[PDB]
C-alpha cells in the first residue's frame, strides 16, 4: 500500500521583502556573468584556428559530441571553467578538452575529445587533470569510455609538471588498461594527426576508428580496427560499435513515479542571495529539489544544525545531509547515525555544504567538535553508497572534510555560484599569524609594532579573498562544475542516474571510537 | 510551386519529434523507466544547444539550425527569418498527426515519413521533403 | 635435487683502464657531493629551533625513531631530499616529515613523524605529499602505521595548494579511515601540542598514546587510550602496543639460502660512471647485485636491446627487465612474454630503466615502436606483482612508461645520482619547437630568422638540462629516493621484504592487441 | 537509441550466368540424394521387425517422439547418419538409436530413444559413441535428459569395443550420476523389456516411469517411481513430471526483435556448388542467414583472407569467423584479436570452415604460418562462449584446428553436404610419401622406380578421396549432422537457443606467446 499521504516542505517566500528583492537581484547577476564567461569559453581557441580547422574539412569538437549523442539527449558537460585564467598570458579555453557523460545508443558514456584549436591540441598540466578525473569518474560509475583523440602531444615547455609524476600523463595510459581488464569498454576514434605519442591511445583501446585523412595504420600496422571516410562516418561507426557492446543496464534500488517539487526552483535565488553573513534554512533548497516537496527528516530535534533525511529525486531514493548552523557534537553524532544507516539499507547520499564560519564565536571548543567530528568524518570515508556533494555556501575547515570534500571521493562534486572554499576565513587567519608573531618575538624579547600587524593582515586578507573565489577553485580542477541553482535537480539526476550504473557494494566500517 | 520556409519547419519538427518517440519505445523496454537522460530535451549546463539539419526540397537543398529552448519550443532559423515552433504528434485513428504552431500559426496535417521522404498531407496539398543520405551508407 | 651447478655472471673490469679511472673519480664524487647533502639535511630545522625543542624536554625526531625501532634493527628512510630547494627562499629540510619503514617488536611498520624544528612542524605542500606516498606504500604493502604527531597544522600562506583538492590534506584522515577498515593498524603518538586540526588524528587512530605535557583529552574527553609520563615512556608503550597486534608474517614464496655476489658492488662506480653518452652492460650490474651472481636469461638472442631473466635476492625470486640499447618491436614482444610469464607463476618483478635518447638516429619510425610499446605498457599497468624500478640511466619519453614509471604505481621507486628524467632530451625539444614555428609562420607567410632559432632553442636547453637532474626530480616526490648504488643491493632486499607482506593475488589482463 | 541505419551485406547472383546454373544443379542433386537417404533411415530396422513391434502393442520410437514433445514444436535430431555402411554387412539404421533436442512442456529436453526395431536394440559401438555425444551435449547446456529404454544390451560379438574401455558403455552410467549431481534432471522411461544390463538405467534416474507388461520393480523393489498402463500413458505422465520440475530459463544477453534475410537461402546453391577448386566469398553466406543481411565487419582491410564480424541471430549476438581464402600470419592475428573480443564481451561464436588446399602453393613457409595459427589455436580453445562450428567446404591440416574443429568441443558441429575432410589432400600425400621413400632408399643406394611411385601414390589417393566424404564422416560421430544449405538458418538458431539454457562464465587465457 502506497497512498497515506505525506507532510511537505517549504513555504511560500515573500515577494514583496526588500531582503528577497536584493537577494534575488545578486544572484542573478551572477548567473549572468556565469553565463556569459560560458559562452566565452564555448566559442573555443578562436576564430582563426577555427576557421584553419575548418579549411582542414574536420568538424569542430562540440559539433563532433552533437552528431554523436543520441539526438535530442542531454549532455552533462564538466568542467568547464578549468584554466580559466589558470596560466599568466595563455588562455586555455575549456582546458584544451571536452569532458562529459552523455546517452550513445541508450548507453550512458563518458565522451573525451581534444580540442585542436587551443594550441593545436597540446596537453596543458590542467588539460591531463582533467582527463584523469574524467577516467575517475567512468572507472567508478563503470562507464564506456569513447575517445576523441585530435592531439598534439605534451605541451613541452611545461614538461616538468605533463609528463613524470605519478597522476602525470602516463596515468592516462594506466587507466586505460585497467578499465579494459575490468571490462569496461574503451573506444578511440582517431579523428586527428596520428601524431608521435598519440598512437599509443589507439593501441592501447579496445577498438578503433580512423578518418583516412597513418595511412601505413590501417593498411598493414593494423592498428586500424575500422575506416571511416570523414567525420561524420567515424561518428556513425562509433554508434554501430558501442550498439554491438552487449551491455544492459542492471539497477539494484526500488523504483517509484517521479513528481515535480511544489515549488519554482528559481525562487532560490531569493532565498540564497551572495552575502554568506545572512543565513537561510536548507529546508527551503530540500523544498525546491527533491520529488513533490516530500521529505521525511531524522532526529529533527537533536542536533538541530544538521538537516539529515529521506527523498526521492526523479524516483531515486537519497539520503540529504545538510548544514542548518555551526556543527556541535550532537550534530556530528546524528549524522554518524545517518550515515551508517543509509549505507545499511543502499541508499545514495547528498551532502548540501553550508558551513559557518567561526567569525561569530571566538573559541567553540575547537577540542570536543574535533573529538565528535572525527566520528563523523571516519564514517564518511568508509562508506561505499554513491555520494554527491553540493557546496551551496561556506566551505571552511575540517567541516568540508566531515561534509565528504573532495579528499572523500564523491562520485561528483558541484558548487554553485556563491560558494566560498577554504581552510579558514580570511580574518582569522591574520589573527592566528598575528598572534603566533607577537608570541614569538616577545619570546625573544623583540618589539612588536601595530605598523607590522597591519602589514601582516593585509595581504593575507587580500590573497584569501582571491583563492576563495568559485572561479579560482574550478579553474583548478577541485570540482566538476559550477551549476545555475535554477537547474540544480536536473544535473543531480543526471549524475545519479550515471552513479546507478555500477553495482552498490556493503560498507566496511573501521573502529568506531566511542 | 516550391514550397515555403514554413513547411521546411513543420517537416524538421515533425522528424525530431519522431526521434522522440523511438527514444520513448527504449526507455519503454530498459529497466531506469524515469532516467532523466531518456526526455528528449536536449538540455545543457549554462549553453543552449543548436543542431544545424540539412533537409532536401526539389533540387535545392536548405540548412535549417535548430534551438532546443528550455520551455519545449524550438526556435528554427532557416537563412535570415527565425521562428518559433511548438508541436506534437498524436495518432487519430490509426495515423500520425502532427499539430504544430509556428510564430503563433496552427497546422493540422498528417505526417508520413517512409525511407528519406516526410510526407505531410494537409488540407492546402501535400508537401514532400527528403531527408539526405549520409552517402556513406550508399 | 638443487645440487646441479650454474653459470654466472660479470667479469672483472680492468682496473688500469683510464676510462675506468675516471668514470670512478666522477660518480665517487657524485657519492660524496649527496652524502654531504644528506647530512646538512639530517641536522634538521636549526640549531635554534634544535636547542628550543630540547629545552621543552622533548626528544628529537630522530632520535625517536632510534629508540623505537628494534635495538640495531636497519631503517629505511624515504625521500630524504623532499622539499630541496622546491621554494624559493624557504629551507624546508626532510619536507618536515620523516616517513620510513622499520622492524618494530618483530613486524615491519611504516613510521611517519613530523618535524617540529622545521616551521613548528606546518604542513608545506610536499610535506602533504610525502605523508601521503608513506600512505599509499603502507597501504600496498599492509603495513601497520605509527604516527609520532608533533604537528603545526596547514601552513596558512599556502592553504590553497594544502586544504582543498583531492590529493590535499584530507586524504590523510581519508587513508587513516580506509586502512582501519581493511584491518592495517593505526597507532597515533601525541608527543607534541594538540593544536588545532592535529586531534583529528589521534581519534581517528585505533589507538593513542598521550605525553602527559590536552589534560582533558585524557580524564575526560577519553580519547586517550593511553597516557605516558615522557617521550622515553610513550615509545616504550608503543612498542607493548604493537606486540599486542597479534600478527603474523604470511610468506607465498619460495625460499632458498642466500649467497653474496661474486663481484663488489663498488665497481659499479668505473662500470656506470657519470657520462649518459657512454653505455655499458647491464649485465654487469645483475652481475653485481643478484644473489652468487647466478642469472638464468631468457630469449638471449631475440631483441638483445632488452634483458630480462630471472634471478634470487637475498633467497627471493625476481624477475629482472632492464634496457640494453634502443627499445625496439621484438624488444617490446619479449617484455610482454616476460611480463605475463612472471605474473603467472607470481614472481616479483624488477625493473631496470637506462632509456637511451634518440639524438643518435634521426627518426627510429617512432609509429612501430609505438604499436608495440604499448602492448608491454598494458602489460606492465595490469600486472599485480610486486614492481621495483630502478633508474640507472636516462629515462625518456614513453620508455619511461613502459619500463614502468611512477604513473604504474610500483611498490617503490629509486634513481642513482647520475639518472636524467625528461619527456624528450633537450636538444630534441628544441629542434622540435623550432621546426614547429618555421612550418607555421612559413605558412604564415612570415620570415624566420636564425637568431630566433637560437633565442627560442637556448632557454629551452637550459630548462630541460635543470628540470632533468635527480635533484630536482626528488625534491618533488617523484622517487623514493637517491640511493648510492654500492649499497643498491642492500635496499631491494629490504624494498622486497617489506613488499612480502601483503598477499601476491592473480592478475587479470586487458585485450591482448595481436 | 536504435534508429540509425546499417548498411546489409549481400549482392543478387546473376541467375542467368552458365556457372550460376551448373552450380545450383549439382548442388541441388546432392541434396536430393541426401534427403533420400534420409527417408530410407527413417523407414527402420525393416518391415518385419516394424510389424513384430506393432503386434506386441508397443509405439514405434518415433511414434514416441511425435508424441511425446509439443505438438508442433520443431525437433532437432542429431546423427541421422550414424552406422551408415560403417559396418561391413550390418545395416544399422541411425546408428540403433533416436538422439534430439526438442521442447517438452515448454522445456528443452535431450531425449534419448533406444530404437528396438534394429538388432533388438542392441548396443553397437557407434550407438554407445552416439549416445555419449548427447550426454555430452545435454551436460554442456544444461538439459534435462529423458531416455526411452527399449535396449537389449551390448552387441556380444563386439564387446572388446563397447564394454570396456573409457567411452565405452559403463561412461553412460557415469554421466548419468554426474548429470544428476549438478542439478539435470534425469528421466526414464521403461518403455520395453528389462532385460539383463538394463535396470541400472532407471535406477540411476531420478525419476522412472514403467509401462505394465518387471512386475516385481513396481510392487516391491520400488524402483518404479510411476506406472502407466501403456506408451501413451507414459509419454503423458513424462510430460506432468517435467512440467513439476520447477525450472525456468535464464538469459543473459541483450535481445532484439528478429528480421528475415534480405535473400532467398536457395541461391547458396548456386553460390556454393559441388566444386571444391572454385571459390566463393563467404560474405554471401552471411547475407543469407544473418539477420535482416546486416553485417558489421572488423579489421575489413587487414588479413582480408579471414573475414571476422558481429551479427544477430533470431536476435542473439553472435561474433562471425569464416575463412575467404589460405590463411596467414595477419588472419591469424585478426582471429585471435576477435575472439579475445567476443569472450570479454560474452558474445557466442560461429565459426565457418572453407580451408583452401595447398595445392596451388607449393611451400607457403609453413613455418612462420604455424607459429601464427598457434596463437589462434590457443585462443579457440580457452575460449568459454557457446561455439557453433560449420563446414562449407574444405577442412584439411590444423587450419580445421584454428577453426574450432571436433577436438576444441564446439557445443554444434555440422557438415553441408559438399564438404571434405581430412589430413591433407590425397595428392599432397602422395607426394610427401614418395618424397620419403625416394630419399630413404637413396639413402641407402637403392634404385626407385617410377611404377613404384605410381604403385604408392594410387592406393593413396584413392583412399584418401573415399575418407573425406561427408557420409564416411558422418557415419562415425565426427559431426552432428549433415544439413541441407537452405535450412542452415533455422537449425542455427535452435542450436543457439539451446546453448543460452547454460550461464555463461568467464574466459581464462593461457600466456599469449607474442
Ligand atoms: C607521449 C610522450 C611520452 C611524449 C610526447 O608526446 S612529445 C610530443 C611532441 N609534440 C609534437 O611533436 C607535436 C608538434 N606539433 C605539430 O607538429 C603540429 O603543430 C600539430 C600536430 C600540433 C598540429 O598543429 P598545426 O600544425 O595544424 O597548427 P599549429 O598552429 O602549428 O598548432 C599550434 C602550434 O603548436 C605549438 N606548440 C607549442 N607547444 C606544443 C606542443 N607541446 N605540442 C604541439 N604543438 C605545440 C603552438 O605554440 C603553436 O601555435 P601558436 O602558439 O603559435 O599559436
Ligand atoms: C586541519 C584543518 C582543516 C585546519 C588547520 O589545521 S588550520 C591550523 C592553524 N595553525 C595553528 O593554529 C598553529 C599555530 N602555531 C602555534 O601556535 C605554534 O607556533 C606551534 C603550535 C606551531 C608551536 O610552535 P612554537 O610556538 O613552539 O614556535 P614557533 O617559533 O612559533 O614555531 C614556528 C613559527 O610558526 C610560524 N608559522 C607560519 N605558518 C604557520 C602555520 N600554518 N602553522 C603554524 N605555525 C606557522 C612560523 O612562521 C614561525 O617560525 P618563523 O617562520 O618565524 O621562524
Ligand atoms: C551392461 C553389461 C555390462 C552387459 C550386458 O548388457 S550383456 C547383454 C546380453 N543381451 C541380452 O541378454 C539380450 C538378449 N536379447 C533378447 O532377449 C531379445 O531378443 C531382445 C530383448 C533384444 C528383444 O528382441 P526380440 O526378442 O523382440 O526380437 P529378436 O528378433 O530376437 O531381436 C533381434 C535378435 O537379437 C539377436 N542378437 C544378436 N546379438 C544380440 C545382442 N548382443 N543382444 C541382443 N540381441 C542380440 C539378433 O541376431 C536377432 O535378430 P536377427 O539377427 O536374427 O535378425
Amino acid at each position: 500500500y502506497h497512498g497515506d499521504s505525506v507532510a511537505s516542505l517549504g513555504t511560500q517566500p515573500d515577494l514583496g521583502s526588500a531582503l528577497y528583492q536584493e537577494n534575488y537581484k545578486q544572484m542573478k547577476a551572477l548567473v549572468n556573468q556565469l553565463h556569459e564567461r560560458v559562452e566565452h569559453i564555448k566559442l573555443g581557441g578562436g576564430e582563426k584556428a577555427r576557421a584553419l580547422h575548418i579549411s582542414r574539412g574536420k568538424l569542430l569538437p562540440r559539433e563532433r559530441i552533437d552528431n554523436l549523442i543520441d539526438p535530442g539527449s542531454p549532455f552533462l558537460e564538466l568542467s568547464q571553467f578549468a584554466g580559466y585564467q589558470l596560466y599568466d598570458n595563455e588562455e586555455v579555453p575549456g582546458g584544451g578538452i571536452i569532458t562529459g557523460i552523455g546517452r550513445v545508443s541508450g548507453v550512458e558514456c563518458m565522451i573525451i575529445a581534444n580540442d585542436a584549436t587551443v594550441k593545436g591540441g597540446a596537453y596543458y598540466p590542467v588539460t591531463v587533470k582533467k582527463q584523469l578525473r574524467a577516467q575517475e569518474i567512468a572507472m567508478q560509475n563503470r562507464l564506456p569510455c569513447i575517445y576523441l583523440v585530435d592531439s598534439g602531444g605534451a605541451y613541452l615547455p611545461r614538461q616538468a609538471d605533463v609528463f613524470p609524476d605519478r597522476d602525470h600523463f602516463g596515468r592516462t595510459f594506466y587507466n586505460q588498461a585497467i578499465m579494459s581488464s575490468k571490462n569496461i569498454a574503451q573506444i578511440a576514434v582517431v579523428m586527428g594527426s596520428c601524431t608521435a605519442g598519440g598512437a599509443y591511445v589507439p593501441a592501447m583501446a579496445d577498438e578503433n576508428i580512423i578518418v583516412r585523412k597513418a595511412d601505413l595504420h590501417c593498411r598493414k600496422s593494423g592498428v586500424s580496427d575500422h575506416w571511416a571516410l570523414d567525420d561524420h562516418h567515424a561518428l556513425h561507426l562509433t554508434r554501430k560499435v558501442v550498439r554491438n557492446l552487449n551491455y544492459q543496464k542492471k539497477l539494484d534500488v526500488t523504483i517509484e513515479p517521479s513528481e515535480e517539487p511544489l515549488f519554482p526552483a528559481d525562487e532560490l535565488y531569493g532565498i540564497v542571495g551572495a552575502n554568506l553573513k545572512r543565513s537561510f534554512d536548507v529546508r527551503e533548497v530540500i523544498a525546491r529539489i527533491v520529488d513533490g516537496s516530500r521529505f521525511t527528516e531524522f532526529k529533527a530535534f537533536y542536533g538541530d544544525t544538521l538537516v539529515t533525511g529521506f527523498a526521492r529525486i526523479f524516483g531515486y531514493p537519497v539520503g540529504i545531509v545538510g548544514n542548518n548552523g555551526v556543527l556541535f557534537s550532537e550534530s556530528a553524532k546524528k549524522g554518524t547515525h545517518f550515515v551508517q544507516l543509509c549505507c545499511q539499507r543502499n541508499i545514495p547520499l547528498l551532502f548540501l555544504q553550508n558551513i559557518t564560519g567561526f567569525m561569530v564565536g571566538r573559541e567553540y571548543e575547537a577540542e570536543g567538535i574535533a573529538k565528535d567530528g572525527a566520528k563523523m568524518v571516519a564514517a564518511v570515508a568508509c562508506a561505499q553508497v554513491p555520494k554527491i556533494t553540493l557546496i551551496i555556501g561556506g566551505s571552511y575547515g575540517a567541516g568540508n572534510y566531515g561534509m565528504c570534500g573532495r579528499a572523500y571521493s564523491p562520485r561528483f562534486l558541484y558548487i554553485w555560484p556563491n560558494a566560498r572554499i577554504s581552510v579558514m576565513g580570511g580574518e582569522q587567519a591574520a589573527n592566528v599569524l598575528a598572534t603566533i608573531t607577537k608570541d614569538q618575538r616577545a619570546r625573544e624579547g623583540k618589539q612588536f609594532s601595530s605598523a607590522d600587524e597591519a602589514a601582516l593582515k593585509e595581504p593575507i586578507i587580500k590573497k584569501f579573498e582571491e583563492e576563495g573565489n568559485p572561479y579560482y577553485s574550478s579553474a583548478r580542477v577541485w570540482d566538476d562544475g559550477i551549476i545555475d541553482p535554477a537547474d540544480t535537480r536536473l544535473v543531480l539526476g543526471l549524475s545519479f542516474s550515471a552513479a546507478l550504473n555500477a553495482p552498490i557494494e556493503k560498507t566496511d566500517f573501521g573502529i568506531f571510537r566511542m | 510551386k516550391a514550397a515555403a520556409k514554413e513547411s521546411l519547419c513543420q517537416a524538421a519538427l515533425g522528424l525530431i519529434l519522431k526521434e522522440k518517440a523511438m527514444t520513448d519505445t527504449f526507455t519503454l523496454q530498459a529497466h531506469d523507466q524515469f532516467s532523466p537522460f531518456s526526455s528528449s530535451s536536449g538540455r545543457r549546463l549554462n549553453i543552449s544547444y543548436t543542431r544545424n539539419m540539412t533537409l532536401k526540397d526539389g533540387k535545392n537543398n536548405v540548412a535549417i539550425a535548430v534551438t532546443y529552448n528550455h520551455d519545449g519550443s524550438y526556435s528554427m532559423q532557416i537563412e535570415d527569418k527565425t521562428f518559433q515552433v511548438l508541436g506534437n504528434l498524436y495518432s487519430e485513428g490509426d495515423c500520425t498527426y502532427l499539430k504544430c504552431s509556428v510564430n503563433g500559426v496552427a497546422s493540422k496535417a498528417k505526417l508520413i515519413i517512409l525511407e528519406n521522404t516526410i510526407y505531410l498531407f494537409s488540407k492546402e496539398g501535400s508537401i514532400e521533403i527528403d531527408i539526405p543520405v549520409p552517402k556513406y551508407l550508399s
